[PDB]
């Protein structure tokens, strides 16, 4: 198929009728109209990464909701690309003060 | 007597609340509280559960970030005891309204 | 409808094949997809209308300013190593 | 690294806009910083407008709208 | 007297941008060079950038001004920056 052909995986042909429908061009670009497709599967992939990650940290199997707070929250630039919008069910990481301790 | 001092406890309990992520605020007070604000506007609103369950993490998320920006404001000054002022700080300083 | 559950399925599948997930992640990650696919498409939208005209540079510099630049990199140069496999 | 061309006068001014005639022994380093901090980005905006300008030569809508973006 | 000058040219006092043009021109020009070498700088459209980023500064000390009253004293410590820095949101 054309992902497989590009080499890439998430349906490019949904997400090129999404983008008609939304009219934000008379002529989108149909040079490469699966590149706003691969930069997003390059994003999703680092961000199911972290969350497996977080996920094989605490020995569950399955993607804990929170496991993913504190994937995307400990990344840095994570935080700065994403910090504005919270998610539901998620968490604080620990944070308590070293002068509060007595 | 097993009476420990003030605090002694209370890192151990903010420890115990930070590791959990369950609803903090019952829900049958917040459904008192959401119907009595929006009966004021229209009749016959006909809420979905699932929406009242939104607006409830919307406004915990939202308190628990205001709480610990306030909790920074006052760790700058020489106080461990939060007042007015700090809430007050952190609400201007941000520009909400 | 169509979900995109199956694309994300696999993609975990791919670089994780014995981590599950809950349904609950399910709705975080559609969303995700779907609001950061809005943004960029809305930001290659306001850069269409920057330029005084009616491609593919568009989208790789929109996606270069919106996010943090070291991951930036990375998703300019698979996209670009994407379209060169689909290009014959 | 002529960083250090803006004098410590013309961050006693600064400060002096802003009311309060306190100023620290370092309140000049920090400022340094958070311009550091400040106008690098509102640089790397423009920056990438010239190159989604095809222009070599910055221009007023370019930068403008480049640095509204911060609010 | 002595104080009606005070009163009749004081009725319009407004304090002005100061940076030095120079000085921050070849700043501005020195760290354009590493992003990119040999950029011409437009001697327009400058004059803008020199007054966005004094608005941002004298938010920042009209800010950590706050702070320092709230802390009852008037000097500035690098706490009140980096707080204000961090809960500003950047």
């Amino acid at each position: 198929s054309r992902s497989a052909k590009a080499g890439l995986t998430f349906p490019v042909g949904r997400v090129h009728r999404l983008l008609r429908r939304g009219n934000y061009a008379q002529r989108i670009g149909s040079g490469a109209p699966v590149y706003l497709t691969a930069v997003l599967e390059y994003l999703a992939a680092e961000i199911l990464e972290l969350a497996g990650n977080a996920a094989r940290d605490n020995k569950k199997t399955r993607i804990i909701p929170r496991h993913l707070q504190l994937a995307i929250r400990n990344d840095d630039e994570l935080n700065k690309l994403l910090g504005n919008v919270t998610i539901a069910q998620g968490g604080v990481l620990p944070n308590i003060h070293q002068n509060l301790l007595p | 007597p097993h009476r420990y001092k003030p605090g002694t406890v209370a890192l151990r309990e903010i420890r115990r609340f930070q590791k959990s992520t369950e609803l903090l605020i019952r829900k049958l007070p917040f459904q008192r509280l959401v119907r009595e604000i929006a009966q004021d506007f229209k009749t016959d609103l006909r809420f979905q559960s699932s929406a009242i369950g939104a607006l409830q993490e919307s406004v915990e998320a939202y308190l628990v970030s205001l709480f610990e920006d306030t909790n920074l404001a006052a760790i700058h000054a020489k106080r461990v005891t939060i007042m007015p002022k700090e809430i007050q700080l952190a609400r201007r300083l941000r520009g909400e309204r | 409808k169509e979900t995109y559950s199956s694309y994300i399925y696999k993609v975990l599948k791919q670089t994780h094949p014995d981590t599950g997930i809950s349904q609950k992640s399910m709705s975080i990650l559609n969303s995700f997809v779907n609001d950061i696919f809005e943004r960029i498409a809305t930001e290659a939208s306001k850069l269409a209308a920057y330029n005084k005209k009616s491609s593919a540079r568009e989208i790789q510099t929109a996606v270069r300013l919106i996010l943090p630049g070291e991951l930036a990199k990375h998703a300019v140069s698979e996209g670009t190593r994407a379209v060169t496999k689909y290009s014959s | 690294d002529n960083i250090q061309g803006i004098t410590k006068p013309a961050i006693r001014r600064l400060a002096r806009r802003g009311g309060v005639k306190r100023i620290s022994g370092l309140i000049y380093e920090e400022v340094r910083a958070v311009l550091k901090s400040f106008l690098e980005s509102v640089i790397r905006d423009s920056v990438t407008y010239t190159e989604h300008a095809k222009r070599k030569t910055v221009t007023s809508l370019d930068v403008v709208y480049a640095l509204k973006r911060q609010g």
